[PDB]
């Protein structure tokens, strides 16, 4: 069930193949036995090659199997394929009679032999192709017909003077570089899946009904395998060519009854189920862009298609890419609160988890705008840069450490509601999102407004707390760009209130912001904030 | 009249029963208990007052009661009854009865899969 | 066979359930419950080597399999409180019938090395006991 | 670790147990026997050398050993154990155990008891 690979695999005789299977990287799963077995009929599921050194008699000289523990993948190569190797197979871990497997289907087709009197062209679904047809030195004043044997009718639906089909309209031309020599040509724009088959070309006729064949193959794209887990994130890379760099591109998800459903557009569409947790980036000089989706749920798994059109929908005759996604759900990403509530004037504190062996990185904090496309302006980083309008009410702290860091945002308003992202500079990124709702009530801690100061004398500021915070620790701060650390000047005099602050000569170095807080040693809590100016007389 | 919780049943002590009446219009009611046909004396059970319930306009009232019996009397097959008297009932009384085999299942399948066929999945 | 209630790996027992919205009488429907027991025929009673012979009696109490005693978090008013979830978890101490793929099981054996003896440690399940 | 053959149990004088190790890549290995939970002296059993087996891919090795014990201790219910130490094992040793009830058993007794199948699983 956590095991994933390519569902269907095709090749021809004599060729090779390479199959990859994925597993969770836990230490039991790296050291256990890996196997490739052929699930035939009549009970058993006989093994063909294994990880401990077993190679069967039929696979001698043809195959091997390599385990890569840091990827969590293992690869199987099989050379010199035949037509007796078509059947249903299985990847796996451990003992065959349990079910830690994945089903793979493999079909091998018969190749070409002794019918090679055609010049074939292969082309991607939704691109251009040419069909060359040698004009000769007498057959100019006839019809230059082109049949396609629907059944065995000669179906002329293309003529080289405009006598065309309403089916094949709007995309067929000819261009003249003939008049005596041995070529003319026809360019076919925006091919479909429907336009396959064998073409009996001609260019004029000398009456023996002499025939020329020029067949084409149109192929649908191969999906790339992506392996992610619950509460993680994914990126797709949509890398169509520079020919369509001025078209509106998109990304659907395939459903059961041949139905893409649009997740994003370039003209400003979105599903409601992806609000707060999707990005789309501006495309480069090559016309290549990326789509980021965070907070992966269980039902996100399936086939995805990225394409291009004038409107932003899956229409036939458009170039596509593909992917197949698997959500693991035996994850090791720690769970977290998704919603965090607060009241106007109060504080919040959210915990953001990263990977433990990537602790030497730099940390960031977003704000998902979501207006046009999806966008993360930064608000604060671990280097010591904060935004302009978030001055005095934002900080990022590296406690509790070891899996987690902490960011504190107070002086809340009703317009601070939104979705927020936490980022690192590590190798593979989890991006976790949290929603801040603003509810009604009043703050727990209570401080006055903004204080003045006379020309050089003692200041004193109080800060209240209820008896639910009596079990906890009390502190102050002075806020600067690198966070805040506590002061030695406080009294914490009264047994259930009034943790004070004394500044016994007002210099210019105190004119900033100060905080009043609550912590259980490592975990942080509520916060208030005040400013202290200094006036003239 | 509600059956006992299974957690209480799997401990071999006293098990508890619950009676409930709701939706009646004047707040005057009588609740009595029975075991088989014998009325139990009213020092063996606890019954609350009769309060009104949140609803849509038409004011109505509710009442509960409990009774704890021994597990051997329950497991042998002795039945119990809750009986309710009101003025708007045409015959002025109502009965309910409970014992074992009340919510007993209707179908049970047992399959013993032998060796040489072990084919479970993850 | 739709929703998992219990997946226990000390006894290797699994309980699922599903509302089967049956065809006939389409305004009533049944509740099905599936239980799966896998019985090992070569395990000991205590998981050490020379204990007692192979276990021949296996007992399963569904009141113990469905038990839930780890504390949870509940938002009551505008608060986070911690609560328990069961009436009976006055206390590992349970006996296990099978192993578990994600845990080591070791032993200690004294062997001789010419002079004295040692306290050599021996892995009983070799896949799960690499130091990593 | 293999049980004794069937025709040695009738003559009731001595029996023999076999220990086979298979499929390991360097040719260095150790073999030690225990009775109950006490090590036996080295001069009571016989171990061969490690040799290379026929190839099904990568080259691997194998070794054997036998131990002869009294036929009364096999029928009391004493247990014997075989230990193999190798360079590639996790904690450098591993073991297997056998006694009279496990191996050519001639009898399989198993009794499964399920207590409360209809019981409000929460
Ligand atoms: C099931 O078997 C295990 C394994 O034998 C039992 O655990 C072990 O019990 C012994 C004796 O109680 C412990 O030995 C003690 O060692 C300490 C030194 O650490 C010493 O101070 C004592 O005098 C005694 O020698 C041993 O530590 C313990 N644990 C292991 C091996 O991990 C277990 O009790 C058995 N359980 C049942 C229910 O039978
Ligand atoms: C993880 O998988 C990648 C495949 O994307 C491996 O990359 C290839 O590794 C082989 C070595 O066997 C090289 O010959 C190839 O050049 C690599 N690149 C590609 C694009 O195929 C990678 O080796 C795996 N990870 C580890 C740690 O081995
Ligand atoms: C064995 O694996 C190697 C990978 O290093 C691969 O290049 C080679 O083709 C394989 N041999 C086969 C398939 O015979
Ligand atoms: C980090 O977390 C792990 C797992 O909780 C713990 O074992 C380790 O000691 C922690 N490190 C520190 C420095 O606290
Ligand atoms: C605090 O009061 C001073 C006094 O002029 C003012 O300049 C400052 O903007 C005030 N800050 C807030 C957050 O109200």
């Amino acid at each position: 069930s956590p095991i994933f690979g390519p569902e269907e695999v095709n090749s021809v005789e004599g060729n090779s193949v390479s199959i990859t299977c994925y597993y969770p990287p836990t230490s039991v799963n790296r050291h256990t036995r890996k196997y490739w077995c052929r699930q035939g009929a009549r009970g058993g599921c006989i093994t063909l090659i294994s990880s401990e050194g077993y190679v069967s008699s039929k696979y001698a000289g043809r195959a091997n199997l390599t385990n890569f523990p840091e990827n969590g993948t293992f690869v199987v190569n099989i050379a010199q394929l035949s037509q007796d190797d078509s059947g249903r197979y299985k990847c796996g871990l451990g003992i065959n009679s349990r079910g830690l497997s994945f089903d793979v289907s493999l079909e091998v087709s018969q190749g070409p032999g002794l019918l090679n009197d055609t010049k074939v062209y292969t082309v991607d679904l939704g691109r251009t192709v040419t069909i060359n047809c040698p004009f000769k030195t007498e057959n100019a004043q006839k019809r230059k017909s082109l049949y396609k044997q629907i059944g065995l009718y000669p179906v002329l639906v293309i003529d080289s003077s405009g006598y065309v089909n309403p089916n094949y309209t709007g995309r067929i031309r000819l261009d003249i570089q003939g008049t005596g020599q041995l070529l003319f040509s026809v360019v076919i724009n925006q091919l479909r899946l429907s336009d396959a088959g064998q073409y009996l070309c001609q260019a004029g006729d000398d009456s023996n009904s002499n025939k020329k064949n020029a067949d084409l193959q149109v192929l649908k794209p191969e999906p790339e395998l992506v392996y992610e887990d619950l509460r993680g994130s994914v990126t797709f890379h949509c890398a169509l060519g520079p020919e369509v760099a001025n078209v509106a591109k998109f990304l659907c998800r395939q459903s059961s009854g041949e139905n893409c459903d649009v997740v994003v557009n370039t003209l400003g569409k979105r599903a409601p189920a992806f609000e707060g947790r999707i990005l789309l980036n501006p495309q480069d000089k090559d016309g290549s862009f990326s789509v980021v989706i965070t907070g992966l749920r269980k039902e996100d798994a399936g086939r995805y298609l990225c394409g291009a059109h004038s409107d932003g929908q899956l229409q036939e005759g458009s170039p596509i890419q593909a992917w197949q996604l698997f959500v693991n759900e035996e994850s090791t990403i720690p769970r977290s609160p998704t919603v965090v509530k607060g009241v106007a004037g109060g504080s919040v504190a959210v915990l953001c988890p990263y990977n433990r062996k990537e602790s030497k990185s730099i940390k960031y904090w977003c704000l998902w705008e979501g207006a046009q496309n999806g966008r993360c302006p930064l608000l604060v980083d671990s280097e010591g840069w904060v935004k302009a309008q978030y001055e005095g009410r934002l900080s990022l702290l590296e406690e509790p450490g070891n899996g987690t860091f902490t960011v504190i945002l107070n002086q809340l308003t009703s317009r601070d509601a939104g979705f927020y992202w936490c980022l690192t500079n590590g190798d593979t990124l989890w991006r976790t999102t949290v929603e801040i709702k603003i509810i009604e009530g009043e703050p727990n801690l209570k401080v006055p407004g903004n204080v003045t100061a006379v020309l050089g004398e003692t200041l004193k500021v109080p800060c209240h707390f209820p008896c639910k915070f009596s079990s906890y620790e009390k502190y102050w701060c002075k806020w600067n760009n690198t966070g805040c650390q506590a002061l030695p000047f406080v009294n914490c005099d009264e047994n259930s209130r009034l943790v004070s602050l004394t500044l016994n000569l007002v210099t210019r170095a105190d004119e900033g912001w100060y905080w009043c807080g609550v912590k259980q040693g490592h975990f942080y809590g509520e916060t208030a904030a005040v400013y202290v100016a200094v006036e003239e007389r | 009249l509600l059956p006992p919780p299974s957690e209480e049943l799997a401990l071999n002590e006293l098990v508890t029963l619950t009676c409930l009446a709701r939706g009646f219009s004047p707040k005057d009611v009588l609740v009595r208990w029975l075991q088989g046909s014998q009325e139990l004396p009213r020092e063996k059970y606890l019954t609350w007052a009769s309060r009104q319930e949140p609803s849509q306009g038409t004011t109505t009232y509710a009442v509960t009661s409990i009774l704890r019996v021994a597990a051997e009397d329950w497991k042998k097959g002795e039945t119990f009854s809750c009986m309710v008297g009101h003025e708007a009932l045409p015959l002025a009384f109502t009965q309910k009865t409970i014992d074992r085999l009340a919510g007993k299942p209707t179908h049970i399948n047992v399959s013993v899969v032998m060796a040489e066929a072990d084919g479970t999945c993850y | 066979e739709r929703i998992v209630l219990v997946d226990n790996k000390c006894k290797c027992a699994r309980i699922t359930s599903r509302i089967i919205r049956s065809s006939e009488d389409p305004n009533e429907d049944i509740v099905e419950r599936n239980i799966r027991i896998i019985v090992p025929l070569n395990n000991r009673e205590n998981i050490s080597d020379p204990t007692s012979p192979l276990r021949t009696r296996f007992v399963y109490h569904l009141s113990d399999l469905c038990k839930k005693c780890d504390p949870t978090e509940v938002e009551l008013d505008n608060q986070i409180v911690t609560a328990t979830q069961s009436n009976i978890c006055d206390e590992a101490t349970e006996t296990c019938y099978t192993y578990d793929r994600n845990k080591c099981y070791t032993a200690v054996v004294p062997l001789v090395y010419g002079g004295e003896t040692k306290m050599v440690e021996t892995a009983l399940t070799p896949d799960a006991c690499y130091p990593d």
